[PDB]
RNA sequence: AGGGAACCCACUA
């Protein structure tokens, strides 16, 4: 069969041959950060970041190669009624309008896996660490934490809610008033969640060794990234309640909104061939067949099937404003299509400075945000502010907000 | 006799089935 | 994983309805038979029962910890 | 002086929703009404959920989330029934909420299905929907495996949550047969008639009315279960009919303290 | 993160006042009505009972940003009326039509329900 | 005698603006009647608009001399 | 100035980038000052001659007296005065703009404010500003 | 895991679908990614361009 | 403290430092149990 | 070897000396806004509750920032540090002692960033100077920058998973001069 | 200052019913993070319950 | 009230 030239990613775009070929490669890039249940045995792995969704469904309109990838046992993504729709003007350049009811609903709802890890490890007759809940009076250098989740292992215990300048993990390393030091392990900055599963094993080395798995539930939310199979990426741009989205005169308000923008310079036609097929594959109850080269599908075949059904064929529908209840006078693009959530959360990628840890040598901020580190303001951001002229906020980013010294 | 061309697109996913029955999708690893 | 309580689009229960329809397709029903006879008449909630995939299924083959 | 004087028929009362027709009143009194369908009608569903117990393969918030979304009903009870923050109670009382328990444990070789038959109120009235059908299945257990928890459910609007929702699916339409061209066709005959099209098959809409503005609006409002459908109608009206009246009496202050 | 809590849709926060009218100096006998924690439900049907309205030159509503949850109506009359008194008679006749709406739905309920 | 241009240079007006905010803000005595305003750069706005900036300009010619030029001297573009 | 203008644009392209829009500062006065084209205009043609010379005294880029400064004046404002002088033409103003007298006193003060502010400030990152406008197409190529 | 059924893959608390083909080296799973070469003993003639070389038949 | 084992999932009385093992069957593997705290959660 | 430590993109002089880590500085994805003038960015309130900018106690300002010292960092619409004349700075995430939260004119207040706050905002990579422009602080719920439509040209931007930079200006001169040289409405239309 | 790490309980206002552990407390407001959601709010201390 | 470096890889726009 011809469409056996396609790998693993590219067999899961439906109507590859409709599609702009950069767009496949696209959606080949963003299949593999799509969220869906990665694996049946993830309550057992602690890896170190896990990404399941609460409610994967299989797609509606399918490659007949998604029955090898096992897709169908194990999906990334949920079908999502999708109306290609310039509402409120909060879809535009690549953005995504979602209902806020749906999300409220379990739509795109997932979970967030992070698993910290700590040996208690001897390194010889002087320095000891052990695995225990630290005390002020004997423990130097506790890092004005909350102490008391921790267990009397110095582990904390499944259940246990914990938030960014929290202990998991009591660790102390016995020091050569404190006969002791704290080198405890603490949640990353600006995180939050359940304790999920704390294990406790030794490796090979025979130390004590544990794995503390915590938990958080990530609701969608304004700028996270969803993508259809299509390469038809974008963050959510806001979220309207199912009373502020758009209806049918059958009371089927989107879950989602797209800009119809993103089509025309796109040409993923596949992507309005999916909508259409899965319209048609949701009012009969089959599961549409979207393998690539195929002469049993087209276009005008799929539109008298959806005719059949009492819909318009091209798979318009008269959309009624949420806001005011008047009829659009456009008719809008609406049917399910089959959504990914990726794993470009904005709550993993959120970071602020003010005044924070240097780099010990040139005593700059640090590096990145998992340290609470600064922006660098490059060579390029110098030369723009060169250009503007302006000479003293150049000089408070390259002297006085970063490093200043007398 | 032979396969018709009404029977070709069910013939060519019955072997494509068989080939991934047995080989799977690591094989060469 | 398991079946969604509430229709994502328009909030119709469907939680109570994947057995019954897994029963009606063990049944020689078609699946649009089989979902029109458990009255998901919106395309919505059709794709909620027609695209579900049941991992709980598959969890449950596993021991619990306790 | 200038109130509307609207009709109602309606054209189909089951127990799972309401067909009526609305003549003689503005679009947006019937899209405020039929917002209010989905946002501002209060029914009673599970806000808060402590799980003394959770060996299934859900985590806890999987399992809370799902009991948030089971349809309680919520006749003649949510209306006498206080929102807990304005409930001078401490905790929880039986003025502002009820109380659910579940406790299933597995012990059987197979598979254990919590549905919302397993969920226990105090209140002989706040129930599950499916279990007053199919019951609403909540988690599959192991054997093995247990699922102990205490639920309290209080009353609220799905303008907060969508649990809060009492509604399916709220079919609204104006104009079936397009006299107000409100909606433009580029062609016409490509588009199946509505419900409620008083058009022969030879016609694709209605001529164009100028004088026309829309007056008859057509509702399906359907139940998610918690209350009867005629009951979300008259809770919708007379919810809206509240904040007007709240709207109007701090007016009335803000106009006498100018 | 940055979530706000579902209940800022609705609930006025301590300090916080339902409705403030401004007289706005730009035309004659117009006002801003800034109705918090409000939204289209209510806008939609003050602007149009007001738009019934004879001696109301103009009525518009908007909701200045969809994050923030706030009403500005805007009305103007001729100057034989007021602003004020223009609003007040439109929630009046609201409430009257939607008092007329509640009774002919429970006659008709009542009607279909025996028969 | 004066060859530059008579006109502020839109950094000029930046430079005078913020010098001349950040004094107002260390308690320099303003110089015109504020009404009501607090934010320094408002004040510093109003004292522009009035040609009231005690502030004096030096210019520097590429051949190494200056120009002195008030502030109430130049012509106030924006 | 024509036959200048032919030693300097050979091929004969007239699009020209220049500060003041001539054009639309003589429409702005006729719609400013209501002027009708069908009414005999009050502009006498010598106020255009001379404002137009006054004008060009005042558009000032090289500031000297000396021969070498007033030189390098005329030659840094020659475009310039040659379309300021064949746009505020007295027969154009008369057979075409038709502007009055005020309109046209309105036109010569708005157009020096407008070269006034076209002209360069002292400051500038000229260099810069040239490196990232020759760059960021670079990055189109 | 070689030759296991199913109930005995999800006995080991493995997973079924689970393709293998990687290694557990420290607890981290490892994916040898397959790399490509020049085919051996293999005649290959090219033009080496602006050298003082005309052609290159290499093996 | 109180461990799960991996395996036989027998409940273990661990005290500290001593190796983790399970009395019954001797698999290093243990879990904790569930925390004895007030978990509460908003159905939401 | 120290020709190691100073060569190069990474070295002293390009790395450390020409561009920079800064403070005061904030990163997060950028959405749209249309209902947002062209000069302004919608920020989270958590990026506000964050960075601070230093406002000099006036008597003009004496109440207001006692109110915001009185708040402290807990409450967005607050503070987090005073700095006294001398130079210590009083760290007002302690809830210190009320002796502390005395304010002298003179002193200066590290407030939260409020509405109106000018910031320079940022997309990388700046290619020209537009791609660079200051921007007018309104704090919006969400985690998200928040930008107009037509903005989004200068910076060759879009909503597909773009990141932009925040940083702002300390100074009262640097504010003034983004102000006045590089906010959007200046930077209309090029000279390019 | 013995409010901070013990469990509590919001008894009056819009938070009613949330359960968390404080974080960091003054005499009148502590900063709850909540058991519920995934937010560290502040809340006055009249409307909080120990347990 | 804050004790890591270096390299590699994958990824984002
Ligand atoms: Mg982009
Ligand atoms: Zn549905
Ligand atoms: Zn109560
Ligand atoms: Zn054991």
């Amino acid at each position: 069969h011809p469409s056996m030239i396609l790998g693993v990613c590219a067999s899961i775009i439906p109507f590859p041959d409709h599609n702009q070929s950069p767009r496949n490669t696209y959606q080949s890039a963003m299949g593999k950060q799509a969220m869906g249940v990665y694996i049946t045995n993830f309550h057992v792995r602690m890896d170190t970041l896990a990404h399941v969704l609460y409610y994967p469904q299989k797609p509606l309109v399918t490659t007949r190669s998604m029955e090898y990838l096992r897709f169908r046992e194990l999906p990334a993504g949920i079908n999502s009624i999708v109306a290609i729709a310039s509402y409120t003007g909060y879809n535009q350049e690549d953005s995504v309008i979602m209902n806020r009811s749906a999300v409220d609903r379990g739509f795109f709802r997932s979970v967030f896996y992070r698993s910290y890890k700590e040996q208690e490890s001897k390194k010889g007759f002087d320095q000891e660490e052990v695995f225990e809940k630290p005390t002020r009076e004997t423990c130097q250098g506790m890092r004005h934490a909350i102490y008391d989740k921790l267990d009397d292992d110095g582990l904390i215990a499944p259940g246990v809610r914990v938030s960014g300048d929290d202990v998991i993990i009591g660790k102390t390393v016995t020091l050569p008033r404190y006969t002791k030091r704290d080198c405890s392990t603490f949640l990353r900055t600006s995180e939050t969640g359940i304790v999920d599963q704390v294990m406790v094993t030794l490796n090979q080395e025979g130390y004590k060794f544990c794995k503390i798995r915590v938990r958080s539930v990530r609701i969608p939310q304004i700028g996270d990234k969803f993508a259809s199979r299509h390469g038809q990426k974008g963050t959510c741009g806001i979220q309207y309640r199912q009373e502020d989205m758009p209806f049918t005169c059958e009371g089927i308000t989107p879950d989602i909104i797209i800009n119809p923008h993103a089509i025309p310079s796109r040409m993923t036609i596949g992507h309005l061939i999916e909508c259409l097929q899965g319209k048609v594959s949701a009012n009969k109850g089959e599961i549409g067949d979207a393998t690539p080269f195929n002469d049993a599908v087209n276009v005008q075949k799929i539109s008298n099937l959806l005719s059949d059904y009492g819909y318009h064929l091209r798979g318009n529908e008269v959309l009624y404003n949420g806001f005011t209840g008047r009829k659009i006078t456009s008719q809008i693009f609406i049917g399910p299509t089959y959504y990914q959530r990726l794993k470009h959360m904005v709550d993993d990628k959120i970071h602020s400075r003010a005044r924070g840890p240097i780099q010990i040598l040139n005593r700059q901020p640090m590096e990145g945000r998992s340290r609470d580190g600064g922006l660098r303001f490059g060579e390029m951001e110098r030369d723009c502010q060169i250009a503007h002229g302006a000479a003293q906020f150049l000089r408070e980013r390259l002297f006085e907000a970063s490093d200043p010294y007398q | 006799d032979e396969i018709t061309p009404d029977l070709w697109q069910e013939a060519c996913w019955i072997v494509i089935s068989s080939y991934f029955d047995e080989k799977g999708l690591v094989r060469q690893q | 994983m398991i079946i969604p309580v509430r229709c994502f689009t328009c909030g119709k229960i469907v939680g109570n309805k994947w057995e019954a329809y897994l029963g009606l397709l063990q049944a020689e029903y078609t699946e649009g038979d089989a979902l029109d006879a458990l009255g998901l008449k919106r395309y919505c909630c059709r794709r909620m029962l027609l695209a579900h995939v049941d991992l709980i299924e598959k969890l449950l083959n596993y021991a619990p910890l306790e | 002086p200038y109130a509307n004087q609207p009709t109602v028929r309606i054209t189909e009362l089951t127990d799972e929703n309401v067909k009526f027709i609305i003549e003689n009143t503005d679009l947006a009194v019937a899209n405020s009404i039929r917002r209010v369908f989905i946002a501002e009608v209060p029914i009673i569903a599970i806000d808060w959920v402590q799980i003394d117990a959770n060996s299934s393969v859900l985590h806890d918030e999987f399992i809370a989330h799902r009991l948030g979304l089971i349809p309680l009903t919520s006749d003649d009870i949510v209306d006498k029934l206080q929102y807990s923050r304005d409930c001078t109670c401490e905790e929880f009382c039986p003025e502002c909420s009820v109380e659910f328990t579940l406790d299933v444990r597995c012990n059987e070789d197979q598979t254990r299905h919590v549905t919302s038959r397993d969920l226990i109120s105090n209140s002989p009235r706040v129930i599950p929907v499916t279990s007053r059908q199919d019951d609403i299945l909540i988690v599959k257990l192991r054997k093995g495996q247990e699922l102990r928890l205490r639920a309290y459910a209080k009353k609220g609007f799905g303008k907060e949550h969508a649990k809060w929702n009492p509604t399916a699916g709220v079919a609204f339409e104006y104009d079936p047969d397009n006299a107000l061209r409100h909606t433009v066709y580029p062609k016409p005959e490509e588009w199946p008639k509505s419900e409620y099209s008083e058009l022969d098959e030879d016609e694709s809409q209605a001529p164009y009315d100028p004088n026309g503005k829309p007056e008859r609006f057509y509702y399906n409002v359907e139940s998610c279960g918690s209350l009867r459908p005629e009951t979300i109608v008259l809770s919708a009206l007379s919810g809206l009919k509240k904040k007007l009246s709240d709207l109007q009496t701090q007016l009335s202050h803000e106009i006498q303290s100018d | 993160m940055n979530a706000p809590p579902a209940f800022e849709s609705f609930l006025l926060f301590e300090g916080e006042k339902k409705i403030t009218i401004n007289k706005d100096t730009k035309v004659p006998n117009a006002c801003l009505f800034t109705i918090n924690k409000e939204d289209h439900t209510l806008g939609n049907i003050i602007k149009s009972q007001l738009l019934k309205d004879p001696q109301v030159l103009f009525a518009g509503y908007k909701v200045p940003h969809p994050l923030e949850h706030k009403i500005i109506i805007r009305v103007q009359t001729t100057p034989d009326y007021s602003p004020q008194e223009a609003f007040t008679n439109a929630i009046t006749d609201l409430i009257s039509e939607l008092s007329l709406l509640e009774e002919r739905f429970r006659v008709a309920i009542k009607d279909k329900q025996e028969g | 005698k004066r060859i530059t241009t008579p006109y502020m240079t839109k950094y000029e007006r930046a430079r005078v603006l913020g010098t001349r905010a950040l004094q107002i803000a260390m308690c320099a005595p303003v110089m015109v009647e504020l009404e009501g305003e607090t934010d320094p750069l408002l004040i510093a706005m109003k004292e522009l608009k009035a040609r009231k900036i005690p502030i004096i300009i030096r210019r520097y010619l590429p051949d190494g001399s200056y120009e002195d030029w008030g502030v109430d001297e130049l012509i106030i573009s924006d | 100035d024509r036959e200048v203008l032919r030693v300097i644009f050979p091929t004969g392209d007239s699009k020209v980038v220049l500060p003041c829009n001539l054009l639309r500062m003589i429409w702005n006065a006729q719609k400013i000052f209501h002027i009708n084209p069908r009414l005999p205009s009050d502009l006498h043609p010598i106020k255009v001659v001379e404002g137009v010379k006054e004008l060009s005294k005042k558009l000032v880029i090289v500031n000297g007296d000396d021969p070498l400064s007033r030189q390098a004046q005329e030659n840094a404002t020659l475009l310039f005065n040659i379309h300021l002088r064949s746009t505020l033409c007295s027969r154009r103003m008369a057979e075409e703009f038709r502007l009055s007298g005020e309109a046209f006193d309105w036109l010569l003060g708005e157009i020096e404010s407008k070269f006034n502010q076209a002209i360069a400030h002292p400051g500038e990152m000229v260099g810069a500003l040239a490196a990232q406008s020759l760059g960021e197409p670079a990055t189109q190529m | 895991l070689n030759g296991l059924t199913d109930r005995d893959l999800c006995e080991l608390n493995e997973c079924p679908l689970d393709p293998g083909g990687y290694f557990i080296i420290n607890g981290s799973e490892k994916v040898l990614i397959a790399q490509e070469k020049m085919a051996t003993n293999t005649v290959y003639v090219f033009a080496k361009k602006d050298s003082k070389y005309a052609y290159t038949g290499e093996c | 403290m109180i461990y799960i084992c991996g395996e036989c999932h027998t409940e273990n009385e661990i005290k500290s430092r001593d190796p983790i093992r399970c009395r019954e069957c001797g698999y290093r593997i243990m879990y904790k149990k569930r925390t004895k705290r007030l978990v509460v959660f908003d159905a939401r | 070897s120290l020709k190691q430590r100073l060569k190069g993109k990474e070295g002293r002089v390009r790395g450390n000396l020409m561009g920079k880590r800064v403070d005061f500085s904030a990163r997060t994805v950028i959405t749209p806004d249309p209902n947002l003038s062209i000069d302004q960015v919608g920020v989270p309130r958590s990026i506000a509750a964050n960075m601070t900018f230093a406002e000099i106690v006036t008597p003009f300002n004496i109440d207001r920032l006692q109110e915001l010292v009185r708040r402290g960092n807990s409450q967005y619409p607050g503070a987090k540090y005073i700095i006294r004349d001398n130079g210590d700075r009083i760290d007002l995430r302690f809830h210190p002692k009320p002796s502390d939260l005395h304010l002298q004119t003179g002193y200066k207040v590290e407030r939260h960033m409020c509405d109106g706050d000018i910031v320079i905002f940022n997309r990388q990579p700046t290619l020209h100077k537009m791609s660079m422009m200051g921007h007018r602080v309104r704090i919006l719920p969400w985690s998200t920058f928040r930008l107009n439509l037509s903005v989004t040209t200068p910076y060759n931007a879009d909503f597909d998973g773009d990141e932009m930079n925040l940083h702002l200006p300390q100074s009262l001169e640097t504010r003034a001069e983004i102000q006045e040289l590089a906010m959007v409405p200046r930077m209309i239309v090029t000279p390019q | 200052n013995e409010l901070i790490g013990q469990t509590v309980r919001i008894s009056q206002g819009p938070y009613k019913g949330y359960i968390g552990v404080v974080k960091d407390a003054t005499e009148s407001t502590a900063r709850v993070e909540l058991h519920s959601t995934c937010q560290t709010i502040s809340v006055d201390r009249q409307r909080l319950t120990t347990v």
